[PDB]
């Protein structure tokens, strides 16, 4: 279980949920893996997964993308978005 | 960003009501049907019961609660405008058109009337719940306010508009359109004012407001095509007004920072004929 | 709601969390079926439409009248070849709405985009079928667009001028200003931008012939052609839109620019006047070392040395300005006076901040003049000379104000076809007939400057677009390696053809000798530097095409130093924002302002993806607000080293953003040799 | 009575400060001592302080409290003439005569100085202790209003009438006589409505009522007394505004409707210096 | 306060019920001792004067080099062998303030009175020694006064133009409306106000080359002209005035008037620029019958008829517009349009109403031109012929511009001395100087109607004064019977001069041949009706001198068919203003505004009893606005007749008369046949 966070250095709301993926991190970071990617130098991921706003957080189970999450959210929304997939 | 502005445009606006002269409406007046001559005594009582409340309560309850001298200069003045000009401008109309009794019988009418009571009462409703230092309760005045300067006078500002874009009583349509010009600009910048609390809000505030703003446009528009219905109605032209209401909510909407409501919809021809410095610190001359 | 901005409605309307980007081919399709062919008027031959529109006074008999009938049918044959379909709905609205030939009621529509484009083909040929045809396949592939005066006026007799913009110098004298004045009206009639230069005119407070203190500076003029272009605004079809360039050190500068202040009084504002200042280095070293500066008063300058203050060097005669007690002056904080500018350009936008330096640092034609202003778009940036109108009766000394005939290249449909040289070969040819066929009878220096410099615009556009579509960051080094090739290669093949124009005709641009072309200092960084790309990516994308290297660089030069150059400017980049939609190109160089533009015609509102805008390639487009605009100046000035006029250099900044930032990155452009700056743009 | 004629009075009075060109001062204020421009600065800024309370509080809140709808016409025209112009105007001549430091520093030396925030604090707090449909509060509050008019203003209005007399800052001058001839009607008129109230009472309140006003007159001389040494001694005029402001207190009482409190003296005399569309027929086109 | 204001407020400081009137003198010799002989340059004799002032470029060394020394010491001595002294404190204030020559710094003061005329006189006489000491005779008695700027400007070297009109047509192009501005900043510099008609420009909404709804009026040419005025304030010292005339049946002419409006916006609203209503005789025929009326669009009236809709006869041509379908015009109500005038004119003074007929029905000079406009006083009314101003290196179509040459006779003055004939004459030929000795080369129509007409205006003032002095009231039929005879004696000496100059030079005014002068129409009503006195106190004011006869007017007009007349103008009463109080005079021939005037000069209130005020004749000097309207028209039409131009004829109302009376007035004023009506006066 991966949730891979779409994020850009001139984005306000992805600067917001960086703290929140920290935290995350320390809580849950051995059943879950955090991944980032910015869209300004990695353009064909974005493209790929159809990523059109940021921040864009997508859980991916095994490869495949099974949650798709879109703005800013806090900590037990992104917990309650994961533990689903566990 | 905004106050000083509004006080030029709002002085230069300033105007009396004896720089017009009435008594030469009184050759359209007697060519008027009797339904036409009742609608219009019933709009304009219509105007005259809500200016009041506008002079009376409406702009000096804002003036009082809102912090900032040069806000409740400006504010000051629209209070004025409603008490001194436009009160006196809407009873020199009535005092030309009809004789004392009839007026004393027209007022009563109105002041019975079940739709021009409910939106009175519901704006000064409102008025009377602001509480001193509670800013949510200062808004919603506010929407109230904007609803009653950029909407509710619309349905009656109708058929004064009517009759000067056709030639007819072009006195008294002269002063409704300089009296609907400074409610025009009360609207905007009571409305600039509302924005400001409402920026001040978190998100879910934010959400919570806009539902009152909504709500509260609701209750007034249906009670308003009620009101148009028992006063138009018998002269023909509910439809036409009903129209007029829509694109004047929606302007009051936008004066408040929100989305139209309503569709765009054209309006009656006639009625149209009537209308951050940061200084330079050095090392940025050096890359 | 019509049944194609409905399907255009349903761009935005997201399904499986996807924009759908294929109704936008579906809403062209309604559009043309529905509207388009419905209401084009049909005639039953070639021969009837071109007797018809001839007839009508449609179109000029004359430019028709070189070719034989069956020449034009073949050159309409060879445009509706390629059966040319327009890849948007916004591309198709725009050409059919504003260039489109409608009849006189406009009701019906008369030309298609391959009649358009074979009368502006034919137009361009001047009695040459091949190069018609040529003409024919350069703008039907989209390769190669005439700016909007040209493409729209090509070949009618409904027209105006084929130059979008005019630059006038104004000399110190009321019968100068009045000629000002009767030829920016004159110009704006013709439809073009007009821009004035109003450095030469002394200051407010100045003596009139021992009257002292008796002049009202330039704001007194600003306020005359803010009211003649009010007055010339072409009768409603568009604003009169006009440019005032005034030079950082004149006295009136903290009065020009109060001009633009929404605090400043209807008697010192001006409303359609453009304002934009020249900033010479001099200025920007004042800053740098927070020593108080002058502004000078022009006419004591002209009494003391007998030239004005602009045609002087500043960097040079500042301090003997500052140390002549006979020249009057006043003291000024050169950084308060460059926070005002951020700040007026936060408010407004204006002025334009023209790097009088930074243009002629690498000005080719210094000889002539230095650059002293830009035009309306600050991308003109060519050496003019002021006209001495004298008294009536007496005869004028007619000076050089700078007409700029303007064309772009669409990198992308440029790249795509692998053919940079040939059209950038007949872009030159079509610029040099639009400045050859073009007279002014009413401005005798634009006249004049048109008939001697031949100065020409080959601008580019769709930059960002080939970028994102190649995956490529418009911010990436491998998109400023790739704008250095590509327009290395465009000047050295603008530079060519002006050449090879010179050999053919025999005759140079007026003044050549003198100019860094003819000494060969124009190529010293040429025949030093090879501007292939750095990176593989980037040298990919000019497979198939020959990049101009050192030695082909060297024989450019002796070829030039043989026969002489023909256009004294050939390359400047134009906003074009209009014809951009037509050609389904991203305006100018500069990147993207919105991956999807939202726009109002009517009661109902058209969305444009950007193009080629899709979910491969989302991020590669990202908004110019969100980019760094470090970068975005690092590209400029990449592209501006192979310019030899100005780009039209829009800064796109955020409201968090304060004036401190927006004079950061003014202060950077200087460094990084930008030569204007055209808008700030906050959102 | 008095009304409809006080409030054709106020209205055909109405002015804008930018209907007098104030750079025509200039020069003679360039000309005045450094002790002379200060006690100008700061004389005007107790007038802008004065006047911004009186606009923002006194004179709505007193509308608030006063029955009819002419009354309360008159006393809303009042209240913006306060704040929107008569306070605003002020800033007209800081903002000609002086750099933006030195207006910045006597607006921070209003909020710092004892006399101005005692008198501030004592009108204001009478204001804002009126209750509703009670009439000895609203008295209370009328007299301390006729007081700021007709009493407090003048210790200010001494030193640009002084000038005015001698042919200095004219301009600036003109501004403040007409805030003069403004005041001198607002003191008269809530005066009138003061008396209104007293004359309703028993002896025994009536005598009540004197002592009142009478023991915060002399509350307020004196703190006035202490504030004009403070301002002029500086220029060696303060014995000379004492007994202007004698003079004025004494018709601050006649306002009230009560005898004279001070004796008579010889005021400066460079001070009393500074004191239709008829249509045509066919008989009009042969002669 | 100084001593002197201090003397001359106890003119309203009442003793025994009677104004202290005698203060005045004292006013005088207090304001002389104490600050005109301590701030006047005294140098030790005339030599030095002279040399200082042509030296310091104070004054012209042309002028002076035609006399020697002794002779301009003569003519000096001559102006100071009067022993001139101003009557009241204002005449020395004015002409100390604004006329007298002070120094560069304005500290000390260079001209007497007898210093400015002598060096006016000696520019006048040309030459001439014994015509120079006849000019200085004739302005020392103060029997006739040159204009501000001939009176100002004479002889100096820091100067604008002596002439104090300029009227320019506009033709119906973009080429001549900048050359409209151009000529009326060109003009304004030089100090006189500039008159445009505009009724030849095309109305709001025609056609620019056959795309319709083109035009914005010509309204936006007033926004320019106005502009441009502002723009040339000649120092801001006197704000740049100008005015402009449209014809009554322009369709612009609501418009045309709506700018004036307090209520307008200032999108629309123009503040220097005057405007004035050409009212052809059939506006006023309409208006009578209240029978809807056509303003027509002129471009329209010039594609179907070839000619201006100002050209052509409007009483004969109306039906003939109305009635054609290719002539484009909206209804109107010309009753409403009367009204629209009373009240602009009741709340703002404008428009200046023209009669255009009654200017025509005795205009001499109709075979050249119809009088189509007025000047900025609404005085001026002489044939001008538009000029095609056409594009650059293209000639221009010269025609004729109109030009005040102007001059005012004292009429006390003139009567007390019985020198009627000798003043008309030496003014006549003053002005014939001061029209020869204009070249003014940016204003080519102006130069050529100069150099070709040679007109001149001589008006007259203080009217009032000597009708009071002598006891006889300005509404009586004395006065008119006064003002018949003594206007007739300067027509016919005026006419005596102009021919004796075209017998002595051997040329008169160009197509003169044409004019009623030549045919003999123009003295019809001088051979057939004698205008001697009907009054025995009237015809002992003229006792002493000889009235002339039929007879006298028969040889005149004998003397006129064979030797020719000069000058095609020459008689034009001007509103004679600042001027007057120099020469203790009320002004113009209009009744005095009121008894004593109440001026603001500084910090002090200064008083301006009217010349010859005392309690015998208090009564006599009534107020203007206390006088019947009528009977003023009565005055004026009666001094009409004799003068071949127009009178600034000002209408003074009472705050009680509504606008039905002024419109009396006006339809009274154009029954009676006054030419131009000037202001209208609310007290
Ligand atoms: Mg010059
Ligand atoms: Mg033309
Ligand atoms: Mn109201
Ligand atoms: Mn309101
Ligand atoms: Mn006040
Ligand atoms: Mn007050």
């Amino acid at each position: 279980v991966v949730l891979a966070d779409f994020w850009a250095p001139w984005c306000g709301p992805c600067k917001m949920i960086a703290p929140v993926l920290e935290e995350l991190d320390q809580e849950m970071g051995d059943k879950l893996k955090i991944v980032k990617i910015d869209v300004d130098e990695n353009q064909e991921t974005a493209g790929k997964y159809g990523v059109m706003s940021i921040p864009t957080l997508l859980v991916l189970k095994d490869g495949e993308v099974v949650e798709t999450s879109v703005g800013f959210k806090p900590k037990e929304a992104l917990q309650e978005l994961v533990n689903k997939h566990l | 960003d905004f106050t000083q502005m509004f006080y030029n445009q709002n002085v230069k606006q300033f105007w009396l009501p004896e720089e017009i002269a009435l008594n030469g409406d009184l050759l359209t007046w007697k060519y008027l049907g009797k339904n036409e001559q009742d609608t219009y005594m019933k709009v304009l009582a219509g105007l005259t019961l809500l200016d009041t409340e506008q002079g009376n309560t409406g702009m000096p309850i804002v003036a009082e609660h809102v912090d900032g001298h040069q806000r409740k200069a400006v504010l000051n003045f629209m209070a004025m405008m409603e008490n001194a000009v436009h009160a006196k401008s809407y009873s020199n109309i009535f005092m030309t058109l009809a004789p004392t009794e009839t007026i004393n019988e027209v007022f009563e009418w109105v002041k019975q009337n079940k739709y021009l009571q409910k939106k009175a009462q519901m704006i000064v409703g409102l008025y009377k719940a602001i509480q001193k230092d509670d800013e949510i309760s200062l808004f919603k005045a506010m929407v109230a306010s904007v609803y009653l300067e950029s909407f509710l006078f619309y349905s009656g500002f109708y058929y004064p508009l009517y009759f000067y874009g056709q030639g007819k009583l072009m006195q008294s349509g002269e002063i409704i359109n300089l009296i609907l010009r400074d409610e025009a600009i009360h609207g905007v910048y009571v409305g600039l004012l509302a924005q400001e609390i409402y920026n001040k809000q978190t998100e879910e505030k934010k959400a919570e407001l806009r539902e009152f703003a909504i709500d509260l446009l609701n209750q007034l528009y249906e009670n308003e095509l009620e009101y148009t219905e028992d006063l138009y109605d018998q002269v023909g032209l509910s439809h036409d007004v009903k129209k007029f209401i829509r694109y004047n909510a929606n302007k009051a909407l936008m004066n408040l920072g929100f989305d139209p409501y309503f569709e765009e919809e054209d309006i009656n021809p006639i009625v149209l004929n009537g209308l951050t410095v940061e200084p330079l610190k050095d090392d940025d001359f050096y890359f | 709601v019509p049944k194609w901005i409905q399907l255009n409605n349903e761009i935005m309307i997201q399904k499986d969390g996807k924009f759908q980007f294929d109704k936008d081919k579906e809403a062209v399709h309604s559009y043309f079926v529905d509207y388009i062919n419905q209401n084009t008027v049909f005639f039953h031959n070639l021969k009837e439409k071109l007797d018809y529109l001839v007839e009508n006074q449609y179109y000029e008999e004359e430019f028709l009248s070189l070719y034989s009938f069956e020449d034009i049918k073949e050159v309409f044959k060879t445009a509706y070849a390629k059966k040319f379909r327009f890849p948007s709905f916004m591309s198709a609205f725009k050409f059919y709405n504003d260039y489109a030939l409608k009849t006189n009621d406009k009701k019906k529509i008369l030309e298609r985009y391959e009649d358009r484009i074979s009368i502006v083909a034919l137009f361009f040929a001047n009695g040459d079928t091949e190069k018609a045809k040529e003409y024919v396949n350069l703008m039907i592939n989209q390769e190669y667009q005439p700016s909007t005066p040209t493409f729209l006026n090509a070949g009618r007799k409904r027209r105006g001028e084929l130059v979008s913009c005019f630059l006038l110098e104004v000399n110190d004298s009321l019968n100068d200003i009045s000629r000002a004045i009767d030829i920016s009206m004159q110009l704006s009639k013709l439809g073009g931008g007009v821009s004035l230069n109003l450095s030469k005119l002394r200051a407010k407070g100045e003596a009139i012939k021992d009257v002292e203190n008796a002049t009202k500076g330039v704001v007194g003029v600003m306020k005359l052609l803010d009211n003649a272009f009010r007055y010339a605004d072409q009768m409603g079809q568009r604003q009169g839109s006009g440019a005032a360039y005034l030079n950082i050190f004149h006295r009136d500068i903290n009065d020009f620019l109060d001009t633009k202040k929404i605090s400043a009084d209807e008697d010192v504002r001006v409303k359609t006047l453009s304002i934009g200042v020249v900033i010479p280095d001099k200025f920007v070293e004042l800053a740098r070392e927070d020593k108080a500066a002058y502004v000078f008063y022009p006419h004591t300058i002209y009494k003391e040395y007998g030239q004005h203050m602009d045609e002087m060097d500043m960097n040079e005669m500042y301090d003997k300005f500052v140390d002549n007690p006979r020249v009057k002056k006043e003291k000024i904080n050169p950084r308060k006076l460059l926070e005002k500018l951020a700040m007026l350009r936060s408010e407004s936008g204006y002025p334009y901040i023209m790097f009088q330096d930074n243009v002629n640092k690498v000005h080719a034609n210094n000889h002539i003049s230095k650059v002293k202003f830009s035009n309306l778009c600050s991308e003109v940036l060519q050496a003019s000379q002021v006209s001495s109108y004298t008294d009536y009766d007496e005869e004028d000394e007619i000076g050089l104000d700078i007409s700029c005939n303007l064309g772009s290249l669409n990198i992308l449909n440029v790249m795509e076809h692998k053919s940079i040289e040939k059209t950038v070969k007949l872009a030159t040819d079509s610029l040099t007939h639009v400045s050859e066929t073009t007279d002014i009878r009413n401005a005798p220096a634009v006249r004049r400057a048109n008939k001697a410099m031949k100065s020409i615009g080959l601008g580019a556009m769709n930059l960002h677009g080939y970028l994102a579509q190649n995956g490529i960051a418009y911010e990436s080094p491998e998109a400023r390696d790739f704008a250095n090739t590509f327009f290395m290669m465009v000047n050295f093949y603008s530079i060519q053809r002006s050449a090879e124009i010179a050999k053919e005709k025999g005759e140079t641009f007026d003044q050549y000798e003198g100019s860094t072309y003819a000494t060969g200092e124009y190529f010293d960084k040429y025949v030093s530097t090879d501007f292939s790309p750095k990176y593989e990516k980037i040298a990919n994308l000019f497979e198939g095409m020959h990049i101009p290297t050192t030695e082909d660089w060297k024989k450019l030069k002796a070829f030039v130093a043989e026969h002489g150059m023909y256009h004294s400017y050939r390359l400047c980049i134009a906003p074009t924002g209009s014809i951009s939609y037509v050609q389904s190109s991203t305006a100018s160089v500069m990147p993207i302002m919105e991956r999807i533009e939202e726009r109002t015609y009517g009661n109902s509102k058209t969305y444009y993806p950007m193009p080629g805008l899709a979910s491969n390639n989302w991020f590669f487009y990202k908004e110019a607000y969100d980019m760094d605009m470090f970068k975005v100046v690092d590209m400029i000035a990449t592209i501006q080293q192979h310019i030899d006029q100005g780009i039209s250099f829009t800064l796109f900044l955020k409201d968090t953003m304060t004036t401190r930032d927006l004079n950061r990155i003014d202060l950077y452009a200087h460094h990084r040799g930008i030569k204007t700056i055209y808008y700030a743009r906050t959102k």
